């Protein structure tokens, strides 16, 4: 039990409970380092070179300075911690500006409510939350401004429904209304623990006297938003991260992609090469210690004891060999993706001005995969659509009506049953005098639409009244009656005021009940009180459900609307039929009976209130019916047929029946006028499999041709996906959908989206991308590859879950051709770079243990090659993957078919990086070798017959090794920035001046004494820039000149894109 | 608050830049220019690496094979010379002995034409490995700069050559303890009517060995000589015969490092005067064995050139990277003009 004081800040603090601040940062400045060491250490090339630097503590085995090794590991470690800590303070800021803010608590010795910070409320504060603002904390409602206690909070944020709950405040205790006496109350509230149950609480707040219970019916979590409602008084019970929805709040798995798979199995590879590079030097090692051990004398070598020899020998080559694994690679591609992060979300045409949203990429990790997705699977209504609706037509007494009649039509043929359209002034012409039929039907349809919703109208100083809808499309219907002459206006608890201007005089109809909306029932109803005293049953919903309630004995115009509504769905309009009925007294009393039957049922309200309402739907009478429409967003058109031209087949998941699916489809350029539609509507599973059985034998016995593999879709509904989904038959539907260029899913469950999704991505090896909107599809991204969410009306619940943040459907055209080819064209490059600039110089050590007797004697100094990691070879691979474009962002959205070079893996593949492997070990061999001819005796000297010395030379093939290196980035590079003069040529100049400087002042401190004057027996020496010019030209034309013939005689698409680019 | 990113040329990556054409009219310009400039600087590198005018004579086994009352021929396969003029006269050598049986080799060649350039004088050892890593960084370099270092704080790579009976060894090393002791007649002793040539002992080795290797400060009862050394400086160390490494040049010369096991050490040097041409006799003391290490000592006496001294790889090189050039810029013309590419147009091969 939670005993929970009312009125006193002192009493429950002894408890101790949770403060009310929220921790969203990673890291703290108390717990740093045994967490982030930790977090470190976990991969491959951290544990690889800690258990380096940790063998390279025994004496006489380290072939260069006791601290090579640990130097670039702690500085890679403590740039990982300063981002880190960069990322943690730019979480923090926002963590602050969120918990700063302000919040009325009470005070017992002020008698009223103060201003403070959201942090200093503790449980058990009374506090007053003002209009439509949040809930700050988990709260049990004590009083409202409304009359009996009630409130409307939104769970957009604990669920994904749209509605609002009522909760309201017990009776026993909503009489403490004004804030004078709120301190003459005593009591506790005996509360639950804290859970994660969210529609589940149990309490018992005891007042003066007695205890009442507590529920969650007057429970409010966190993420709620009080609304239509002047203030609150809550009372705090659970705070912080001891609420019931951020209790044990959900985590992101590590979300891997392929080419994470491919760096992986390099590294395996370079391991298993490194494996066998070691075992040849010790093989060589031993086999010359033990066939020369006579004239080996004067080394005074051990010989009685070979065995630890050995070890110490294998020990030695692997600290020398130790660094043909760069560890600056897991950082250089890391901070290449995040700068990549960094620039989509900083392009305008990525940007919406009429919304003020940028892209955000809230996860850098799969940056790349945008240019290799094969599927996408979008969504009709918010992704496609405008999201917005537009009251367009009516059919009403059997006739039809819009304002702007076409002339295709315009002449009603008279065909028996009226067809056609008309005016609406012959609307208002029927509607004007009371002697006609129809227009008590025509009035009670427009009665319809401006009683039957759900608004809250609001008026402005303007005049201009804003009317809250809680769909677009009620909202449509309430702006299209007061357009055309019936304004929707003040609207009180239990009453609705009828602003009518075609008398002029403002009616009103009390509202006896409204049964909510429900996605099992689609339908929704509320019974009315009139002026005339007359009891009135209005209903609306959709065409499926309701024509099989009716009298059709009664009406005679269902054929008139049925047709209708035939004419309307080959338009793809969505519809809704509106019915009414007049009740007696006796029937309503029973039915108020039934509804607190339903009443006395809290533990269950799902199945029995919605079907306890049903039991007085068992008859209607037929009014008409009313058609919104749905604009189509701007560039859709385009961006789809464009990736449709690419090779990328779409799946549209429409929610509809199958002809107004069809119908947007052919409409939105998805299918075209001459695509075979394979229409799969079965009921019968074992007639489904048959019926793929049927399509999938005449597909497969006749040879399919150019035009027949490209001209070819599927259509399936919502049962038979459903029913073409189990285990034993979703092969059958996987294999025919591969087949066929564009899926068309039609009444999909929102819950089979990620089902769906599930399903193509478990059985396939092509990349997938879930765009969607609203809360409803969720899944659907929280479990694609890429994710996708636009910032629509429907909810800001997709935006941020989603991978990226982008406005509109029509940005997809430049994310995933521009910013998905050059995402995956340049983290390719700069990963075969950084394995080659490495692999060409540490392998020197290798080529030198034919001349060492296979010592394991280094050949350059000790501080240089950890140097060379650091400080020359970090520029150019971040312009080869940042800052450069193989191919202009102008003319890659007008050739598509580039994408296909992204979608099958054509520049990052196992062959090429063992092709750049086997050429960095030719150029390693080469410039030995070179260096070995020239450097003979090594008297190459003139400087009074002076002589070279072991250090002369490995710092001779340290130059031409650097200089080979930025002369293959300088031939790899496609575009020639004002920023690459500063990473190629820029590393070779801070070497050229950096040397002799390092080689002046340092080994005056007893640092570096192996440069005691060799700056003038390099510089000085007349070899030096004969050697830095003969050498990596002749170590560059091979790759110069494979080039070239492969850009001349033997191109490629790009190769000719390129070229046209670059000539026109 | 506005949230619209910012619009500028780094921003939206609108860089000026320079795409580069790889076409055959900014290839072959590329191709034919560095072979037309390697050519004359290959040339002219095989013509300085051509006068190099030395010679070089594998002394070794000059105790067993090599006469003792008279001067006979030497076998061609030792003898190597390069100069201006044919050799008239076969090299000879005799062997001999004189007191405590301290053996030595006489040599005797003949110098065909005056040498205008100075001479330098190097014994070449061959499969001598000082790259080993176990050799390279073997010596302690305070001991070279003077200082008495107690034996606790000796250097640990000289671990096996490291205090002998109880007493501090003064050069803790194995270079100092495996040092080439075949001491050469400083000078070439001129034979009819030849006089002698004079040679310089000194200013051979770097100029910051002669600036780090300081005289010691140590005492002569507490240094003892490694034991490569105990035949020269018998009964240990004392105050006269306490050697001196500043002054000791041959030491701070062998202590460099080579670089492969084909080496030379700077020995003797004369650049105040021209070598006159006629026959001449060197006395070698035969005291470093070519059994200890297996490979062939020998005598050198080169010049000097502005690249290095009889070496031809920088002049190949060029030769090669020009070659590869003028070929393959050839080979892709006649490949464009007898069948060009053709395939200027897209022609939709998607
Ligand atoms: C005295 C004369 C001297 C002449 C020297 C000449 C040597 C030539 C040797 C081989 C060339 C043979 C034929 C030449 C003709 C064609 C070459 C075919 C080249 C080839 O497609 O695959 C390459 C592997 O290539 C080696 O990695 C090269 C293979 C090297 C293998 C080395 C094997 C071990 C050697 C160790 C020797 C040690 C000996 C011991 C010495 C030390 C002890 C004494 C792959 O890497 P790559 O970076 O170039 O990839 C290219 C390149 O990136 C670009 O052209 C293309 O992109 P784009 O078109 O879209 O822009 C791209 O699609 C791709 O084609
Ligand atoms: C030129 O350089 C030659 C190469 O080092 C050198 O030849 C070696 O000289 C050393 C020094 O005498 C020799 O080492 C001695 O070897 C004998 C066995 O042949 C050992 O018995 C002897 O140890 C003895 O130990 C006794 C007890 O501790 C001690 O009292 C004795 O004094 C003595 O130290 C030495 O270890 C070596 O065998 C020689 N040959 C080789 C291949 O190393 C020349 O002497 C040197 N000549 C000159 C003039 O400098
Ligand atoms: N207040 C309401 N009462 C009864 N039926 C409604 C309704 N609002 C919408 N409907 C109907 O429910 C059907 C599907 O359920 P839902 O209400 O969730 O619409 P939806 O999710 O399909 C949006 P869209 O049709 O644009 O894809 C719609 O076709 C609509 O005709
Ligand atoms: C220059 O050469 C002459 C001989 O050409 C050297 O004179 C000899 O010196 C040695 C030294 O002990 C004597 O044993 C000889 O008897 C000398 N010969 C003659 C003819 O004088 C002279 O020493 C050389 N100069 C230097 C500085 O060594
Ligand atoms: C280089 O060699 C020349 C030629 O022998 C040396 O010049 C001789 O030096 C000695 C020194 O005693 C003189 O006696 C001779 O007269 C000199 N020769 C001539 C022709 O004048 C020269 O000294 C040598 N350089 C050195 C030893 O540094
Ligand atoms: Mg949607």
């Amino acid at each position: 039990p939670r005993v929970i004081h009312i009125n006193d800040s002192l009493a429950n603090s002894s408890f101790g409970y949770s403060d009310n601040h929220i921790s969203t940062t990673k890291y703290n400045f108390a717990t740093f380092l045994p967490k982030f060491l930790f977090q470190e250490f976990s991969k491959y090339a951290n544990l690889f070179f800690l258990c380096t630097s940790a063998i390279q503590q025994v004496p006489h085995v380290s072939p260069t300075n006791r601290y090579t090794t640990i130097g670039t590991l702690l500085v890679v470690l403590i740039v990982s911690a300063m981002k880190e800590c960069i990322e943690d303070i730019k979480r923090a800021n926002s963590d602050k500006e969120l918990n700063n803010s302000t919040a009325e608590i009470f005070s017992e010795a002020h008698d009223d409510f103060v201003e403070k910070r959201w942090i200093d409320i503790r449980v058990g504060d009374i506090i007053r939350v003002k209009s439509e603002e949040p809930i700050p904390a988990d709260t049990i409602i004590l009083s409202s401004s409304e009359p009996e206690g009630l409130c409307y909070i939104e769970t957009a944020n604990l669920d994904g429904e749209t509605n609002l709950k009522i909760k309201q405040s017990r009776v026993e205790t909503a009489k403490f209304i004004d804030v004078k006496t709120l301190k003459n109350m005593n009591g506790k509230v005996v509360s639950e623990q804290p859970n994660s149950s969210l529609y589940t609480y149990e309490g018992t707040m005891t007042l003066n006297d007695r205890q009442i219970p507590l529920s969650p019916d007057q429970m409010i979590l966190r993420g709620a938003t009080l609304r239509n409602t002047a203030w609150i008084f809550g009372l705090v019970i659970f705070t912080g991260h001891e609420t019931k929805l951020l209790r044990n709040a959900t985590a992101t798995p590590i979300k891997r992609t392929a080419v994470e798979k491919i760096i992986n199995r390099q590294i395996i590879a370079l391991f298993t090469v490194l494996i066998v590079l070691i075992l040849i030097s010790s093989i060589g090692n031993v086999i010359m210690s033990t066939a020369d051990a006579k004239h080996l004398s004067y080394l005074y070598l051990e010989g009685t004891n070979k065995a630890g020899l050995f070890f110490k020998d294998f020990l030695t080559f692997w600290i020398l060999f130790s660094n043909l694994v760069p560890i600056s690679l897991f950082v250089t591609v890391e901070l290449i993706k995040y700068y990549q992060a960094f620039m989509i979300g900083s392009d305008l045409d990525l940007y919406y001005e009429k919304t003020d949203t940028p892209t955000v990429v809230r996860t850098s990790s799969l940056v790349e995969e945008l240019g290799q997705i094969e599927y996408i699977f979008s969504d009709k209504t918010g992704t496609l659509t405008r999201n917005i609706m537009e009251f367009k037509s009516c059919s009403i007494a059997g006739h039809c009506y819009i304002d702007k009649i076409p002339e295709d039509k315009t002449a009603t043929v008279e065909d028996g049953i009226e067809v056609g359209y008309r005016k609406f002034d012959d609307l208002k012409k029927k509607l004007n005098d009371p002697s006609d039929e129809d227009s008590p039907i025509i009035n009670d349809f427009l009665t319809l639409l401006a009683t039957c919703h759900t608004v809250i109208p609001e008026f402005q100083s303007d005049g201009s009244i804003k009317y809250q809808a809680a769909s677009p499309d009620e909202g449509a219907l309430v702006q299209g009656g007061a357009d055309l002459g019936y304004k929707f206006i003040i609207r009180k608890p239990n009453s609705v005021t009828v602003l009518l201007e075609e008398t002029g005089e403002e009616k009103e109809y009390q509202l006896l009940n409204i049964c909510e909306f429900n996605s099992t029932r689609k339908r929704m109803s509320a019974i009315f009180r009139f002026p005339d005293g007359s009891i009135k049953l209005f209903c609306k919903g959709a065409d499926t459900v309701i024509l099989e309630r009716l009298d059709d004995e009664a009406n005679q115009y269902v054929e008139a609307t049925m047709r209708h509504l035939e004419d309307y769905a080959s338009e793809g309009l969505r519809t809704l039929c509106l019915a009414m009925r007049d009740i007696s007294e006796g029937e309503y009393e029973e039915w108020n009976s039934i509804y607190n039957e339903a009443a006395t049922t809290l533990d269950n309200r799902a199945e029995k209130l919605d079907e306890a309402a049903n039991l007085i739907e068992k008859n209607l009478i037929l009014i008409g019916a009313t058609a919104i429409e749905d604009k189509l967003q701007d560039g859709v058109p385009e961006t789809i047929h464009t990736l449709q031209e690419a090779g990328i087949k779409i799946w549209v998941l429409t929610g509809d029946r199958q002809e107004t699916a069809i119908n947007i489809g052919m409409s939105c350029r998805l299918l075209s006028e001459d695509m075979n539609l394979l229409i799969i509507n079965e009921e019968t599973r074992d007639d489904t499999e048959r019926n793929l059985l049927e399509k999938i034998n005449a597909l497969n016995e006749h040879q399919l041709s150019t035009h027949d593999m490209n001209t070819l879709a599927l259509v399936i509904d919502g049962k038979s996906l459903g029913f073409a989904l189990e285990p034993e038959l979703e092969d059958y539907l996987l294999t025919v959908a591969k087949l066929c260029k564009a899926v068309i899913c039609c009444r999909v469950s929102p819950l089979q989206k990620a089902l769906v999704v599930k399903m193509v991505k478990r059985k396939s090896s092509s990349l997938l991308l879930a765009i969607g909107d609203g809360a409803n599809d969720v899944s659907m991204i929280q479990a694609a590859h890429v994710g996708v969410g636009i910032s629509g009306m429907e909810g800001m619940q997709a935006a941020r879950s989603a991978d990226i943040a982008v406005g509109q459907f029509k940005f997809l055209k430049k994310l995933l051709l521009v910013h998905g080819s050059w995402s995956y064209q340049r983290i390719s490059v700069a990963i075969l770079y950084s394995f080659y600039k490495n692999t060409a110089l540490y392998m020197t050590q290798f080529w030198y243990v034919f001349a060492n007797a296979f010592s394991g004697q280094s050949i350059m100094e000790s501080w240089t090659m950890s140097f060379y990691n650091l400080f020359f070879t970090v520029w150019p691979p971040f312009v080869i993957g940042v800052f450069d474009q193989f191919v202009s962002s102008r003319l890659l959205e007008r050739y598509p078919q580039l994408y296909k070079l992204g979608q099958k893996g054509q520049f990052f593949s196992v062959y090429i990086f063992w092709g750049w492997i086997i050429n960095g070990f030719f150029h390693s061999a080469i410039v030995f070798i070179g260096t070995i001819l020239i450097y003979r005796y090594g008297f190459a000297l003139n400087m009074h017959g002076e002589l070279a010395d072991h250090w002369s030379w490995g710092v001779t093939v340290y130059t031409t090794s650097v200089i080979i290196v930025l002369g293959k980035a300088a031939l790899v590079t496609n575009q020639w920035t004002k920023f690459t003069l500063i990473a190629i040529p820029g590393s070779l100049l801070f070497w050229l001046i950096f040397f002799p400087i390092y080689a002046s002042i340092f080994p005056h401190a007893n640092i570096s004494r192996e440069y005691y004057g060799v700056v003038k027996h390099t510089y000085g020496s007349g070899v030096f820039w004969l050697t830095l010019i003969v050498l990596p030209i002749f170590a560059l034309v091979r790759d110069f000149l494979w080039k070239y013939y492969k850009r001349m005689y033997e191109p490629e698409t790009y190769h000719v894109i390129q070229e046209m680019q670059k000539y026109n | 608050t506005s949230k619209k990113p910012p619009n500028t040329a780094f921003r939206q990556q609108r860089l000026k830049a320079w795409q580069p054409i790889l076409s055959p009219q900014s290839v072959l310009p590329l191709l034919i220019f560095v072979a037309c400039i390697f050519t004359p600087i290959g040339i002219g590198l095989i013509v300085s690496a051509t006068k190099v005018q030395d010679l070089t004579i594998d002394y070794s086994h000059c105790d067993t094979k090599a006469s003792t009352t008279a001067f006979e021929d030497i076998p061609k396969k030792y003898i190597k010379y390069h100069f201006k003029s044919k050799v008239e006269n076969k090299p000879q050598w005799r062997l001999t002995e004189n007191e405590n049986g301290e053996q030595s080799c006489e040599l005797q060649f003949e110098i065909p034409n005056d040498i205008k350039k100075s001479i330098f004088i190097y014994y070449k050892i061959t499969n001598f490995y000082q790259n080993h890593r176990r050799y390279v960084q073997s010596f302690d370099t305070k001991q070279i700069l003077g200082e008495p270092i107690k034996k606790d704080d000796l250097d640990t790579s000289c671990s096996p050559i490291r205090s002998r009976e109880d007493k501090i060894i003064y050069p803790c090393g194995l270079i100092a303890n495996s040092m080439f002791n075949d001491t050469f007649s400083q000078v070439l002793s001129g034979i009819d009517d030849t006089e002698d040539y004079n040679l310089t002992n000194k200013h051979i080795s770097w100029s910051i060995d002669r600036h780090r290797f300081k005289t010691t400060k140590y005492n002569a009862s507490d240094i003892v000589p490694p034991p490569n050394w105990m035949k020269k400086y018998p009964d240990g160390y004392t105050d006269e015969n306490l050697p001196d490494i500043h002054t000791w040049e041959e030491f701070q010369v062998w202590m460099r490092t080579a670089a492969f096991p084909k080496f030379y050490k700077l020995t003797l040097k004369n650049e105040s005067a021209s070598l006159p041409k006629g026959k001449y006799q060197m006395n070698i003391e035969l005291n470093y064995p070519i059994s200890l290490f297996g490979g062939t000592k020998s005598f050198v006496l080169t010049t000097n050139g502005a690249i290095g001294g009889r070496n031809m790889s920088l002049g190949v090189l060029y030769l090669i990277v020009a070659g590869l050039c003028a070929l393959f810029g050839i080979i892709f013309l006649v490949k464009l003009i007898f069948q060009p590419r053709a395939m200027g147009d897209h022609t939709y091969l998607n």
